[PDB]
């Protein structure tokens, strides 16, 4: 979207998140991931690999 | 015999160590930490994950 984003007056910077990368032999269990609605499906956990 | 530049963000795992050299009396007991070792080498045998 924007490689250099200026913190807007309407935005507070909570932090910067490093990319979580899964190797060819790796999986992670994402606690509380969104569905397609963009809303946090808490409690759930989605295993992501590959 | 390649020679490149460590690009921004890249890093060597353990650096330039050596090539693995085995004679008729030497072997390399390997564990395939990833499956689908089909075209990895000339053996063409598709080693699974960890065999």
């Amino acid at each position: 979207d924007t490689e250099a984003h200026v913190p807007d007056v309407y935005e507070e910077v909570l932090g910067v998140v490093p990319i979580t990368t899964l190797g060819p032999r790796h999986y992670c269990v994402i606690l509380d991931p969104m569905g397609p609605d963009g809303k946090n499906q808490l409690g759930q956990k989605r295993v992501v690999k590959g | 015999e390649k020679s490149f530049f460590l690009q921004p963000g890249e890093r060597l795992e353990r650096g330039i160590q050596d090539v693995y050299v085995l004679s008729e009396q030497q072997g390399l007991l390997l564990k395939a930490l990833q499956p689908l070792e089909e075209g990895e080498s000339e053996e063409k045998v598709s080693h699974q994950a960890g065999d």
